[PDB]
């Protein structure tokens, strides 16, 4: 199990 | 190279057996070659490490430069693997760590307080506590997310 | 200011919605005092209105010795009937720990308080759906966020 | 369009907030239809979000004779727990009377509805003060402004 | 469900 | 004519039978008049007999400038003790709002008013069964049909 | 003389 | 009982 | 009534405050007439008082043919001196187009007239700051709202 | 049409050619829309050729709650350098106020606008003599005919 | 001052 | 450019 | 309802 | 300290001198205040004299419920005609963000702002050469140092 | 000019 | 670690995308050094890939006195042709200021940099819409967020 | 690493 | 009152 | 290359 981080900033 | 800026427990308090949901936010200035390896460990005996339970693991990648975040949903502890059932009660610990290419670089320990319906733990001493007939479905936790003890380790990154 | 709260500690956390509140309060007193400290705990039923406040309980504390002292303040739980809507117990709510001297409020510590129901996943619901939840109060537990107190101070005439 | 609403009269007006809505609806039918007319009434919980809509009741009317027909639509009152806040019941709110043919909305009549609480002067008050009201729903009366329907028609493939 | 009462002239 | 009523708006609707009436009345006047406008509100106690008319209140408004102006006419509620029978308040009754210049009536707007009582289904009842109802006047509400006024105009001699 | 709304 | 009008236009 | 105004038209609009008024007036005449029509235009200096009126100019029109006829009526501007206060020229003011037959006024058309000054934003000012404005009258322009006449009629004995 | 314009009121009339246009626009909406309303004002620079159109300004208005709402649309004046000739500003010209939902136009209100210049009698002049006029733009005023709008409506697909 | 009006047909 | 509308009624 | 506070040192 | 500002975030940075200021302000309040919060943004036109201060805009925010809330404050850009000299826009100037409650200022947030013009190297110049700069304002950009706010607090009566 | 605040927490 | 950066001030801020970077760096030197400090500045073309890194410029500083020293680093702007796409310049991007001693990086200071384009409102937009922007680079301004350095030290064998 | 609210 | 990031 | 000026 794996996932893309979600960008906060920028 | 990677810094955790915030960790936030989404479901608190919760049933002992509800999964842990952490929203973790971190910053990184280089586009790392590999995934971040995340881990959540329930400490089943504070004395001995043989009762630690790696509840769950999660890879997070690929890592862009910036400030990013993700949710870590981890399975609850397995009660059959505790030394006794009454150990769930009171304060126990979980450790949230991240490694990079199998080298731990950060570890965030949290105290967690566990209480059972109808039961007044504060007026009891360890003897009477052991005697407790634990109904696990009546045990709730609260993670003291406000007081993390953070430990850092030097590693080789993409050098 | 003669009295200053040093620490408050929640003894029973998490707790059932219905469980009484147990606070270990520690405070300083710079000069001695003629009257008693009047403590009070209020449950905030409504964010927009002060008229759904529920003075949970009060506690007189005295006589006050100079120095650093401590006591336990046990308070009754809120009464579900005096809530605007039943589903208001869920999610984040507020309590106000307050102290007065001779009928004048000198400190007010606010706390946010998490409330969850067994089997309910509040984080993935919108408000409208939360309103539809049939609340079973004996399945609701609170966690007071005791590490983030919101302190307000008031000037009073102490023994002048 | 084969069906057109000629008139709608509200029978019990004013009425208590919790009294059912009773509408007498008169409509014209040009050609004959095979299926029924699907009537619906919706209490609008929020100006800013459709998620607080309460579908109060539905009613099947049929088989539709041709020409000029009437019936009575009796619909449950809104459920006060489903509101964003108890105070939103006060002042002017909306309801939407609506009709469909085989799950296709062809007409939607909106009405504004005044709402007043015994002992309370809403005119002297501002938003802040209204939100602060302790609403006793049993002391709240509505008046539907029936002379000012807001009609919206839609094109549907009838028996075609 | 109900059947409508018809109306003239 | 010289004075035209442009709008009348009932500020408090629905209202308790016993609440004061509040009208916001907007009117237009071309020439500046020497005298006040005499306004008057009349509850019509028996449809048949004029002697049960209750002049609820009157109000002089002035001086009258040229242009569009408005005012609030707050009038007292009807006196229950002057009605032929208590149960007359129920159902549809009438108020006459009217205006005079120098003791001469130049306009009169009539409104039907609908009256209901808590927990009483008036629409089923026939005129015999209605009287038997034990009217609790504290539980009777009105709604003025402000959208359907019946205007009457009279030729008067203004400042000529 | 109908109200404005 | 007498009152003055509130103006609207002008 | 023998003569009826069909349309009036403002030829120069907008215009400077000081420009003369130019009106194309069209009217109907049912039977022929012995005397002239007497036209007049009046500038209303004061809302509350008739004594700041300024009869701007007069025009005799004749002989009157049966049917539909038309003429141009040019009128001098108002005299600023005869105003109660200098700032009165600003905002909405009124003019009265009037026609008489054998010294008896039979029709009076009132118009509202917008007045603005170059560089001045009246809308965001309150009355008291408007009073402080140093009016430069050669920088004030009017717009007569010629599409909203306020007609008043009077009964007269024509040729009888 | 789910959005209806109820009134458009021009706040600054008459105004200098070069002053910003300010429209107070009141509209009614039944359903709460997902997107903004895109409004736009367009100066029509040549009656014959669309390529002299000047889009003076645009404005997104949102989010849109159920009910009657208003807003002020302040738009920039025309650019004098984009006209075919300078003298075209004079006499009657047109503006088009319009609204679109999700880049689709649903309504368009056209206004005639009358433009005059200080000291210049435009009604006598024939089209040849008009162009010879040395237009000083700082001496041109407009009056929008707000009372006589030409409304055009377009079917669009809203949030279905 | 006095003038005559221009008639208007139809 | 973008603004919220002001409510008139309710 | 009353209570005496317990003191706390050092 | 009944209201505390937790964050202010400049949404559009850098920005044209003449673009509006857009601030996202987040605050916390533990009582449901009776009145609005009155926010203000002031451009400081002379650091020496207060006579060239420009109140760019004001915004009421309410009603204020208990909790952590936020809003966006969009303010108009400075007026350049009101500055002592045109070259004063350049280099570091100041803006002040303040909030009062019931016309009493309770917090003021000052900000340094850095102003640069296209093609111009301000750093290598001394005051004399800067005054000589022919400023093209449409080429001047700002950057607010939102990271280094100087916060000033004032004691006020709230609802107490 | 007047706007309602937006809830952040709760 | 013999060398430690005390402070870095950006002289030209805000600036045009294509204006050179001008930094004033102040640093502390403990023991003496034989070789020079090797400064570098890097514009980060891609979040996901180090391959779009642009080494803007390098600068040798020496011989290093001991104690407290400052200099100015002037560095070329990014080359727009080297980006993954022209739109990547918009929003927040990174630059890395760095130092080395005999080709060994001992310190790396990252800064976030806001970037805005004249006429473009980046806050109202989403990713899709941003990519679709027709970027005129000559109308793009940056602001370096210099109050928020992201420092990273490294261990190197200095003069041993 | 404390939470945000 | 620093911004969040 | 340049030299730093001290402080």
């Amino acid at each position: 199990k794996r996932i893309a981080p979600t960008p906060v900033y920028p | 190279i990677v810094n955790i800026l915030s960790v936030n427990v989404l479901n608190n308090p919760a049933k002992f057996s509800d999964p842990y949901k952490f929203e973790i936010t971190f910053e990184c200035l280089e586009p790392l070659k590999s995934d971040l390896e995340w881990k959540l460990t329930y400490v089943g005996s504070a004395t001995s490490q043989s009762y630690d339970q790696i509840l769950d693991t999660l890879l997070v990648g690929p890592i862009p430069i910036g400030i990013n975040k993700f949710v870590f949903e981890a399975d609850p502890p397995n009660i059959d693997l505790l030394p006794q059932l009454s150990d769930v009660l009171g304060v126990t610990v979980i450790l949230l760590s991240c490694a990079y290419e199998d080298n731990e670089f950060v570890r965030v320990g949290y105290y967690v307080n566990n209480e059972m319906e109808g039961l007044n733990l504060q007026e009891m001493d360890d003897a009477e506590i052991k005697k407790v007939k634990v109904d696990i479905s009546k045990v709730w936790r609260s993670i003291l997310a406000e007081k993390p003890r953070v430990t850092r380790f030097n590693i080789q990154w993409d050098n």
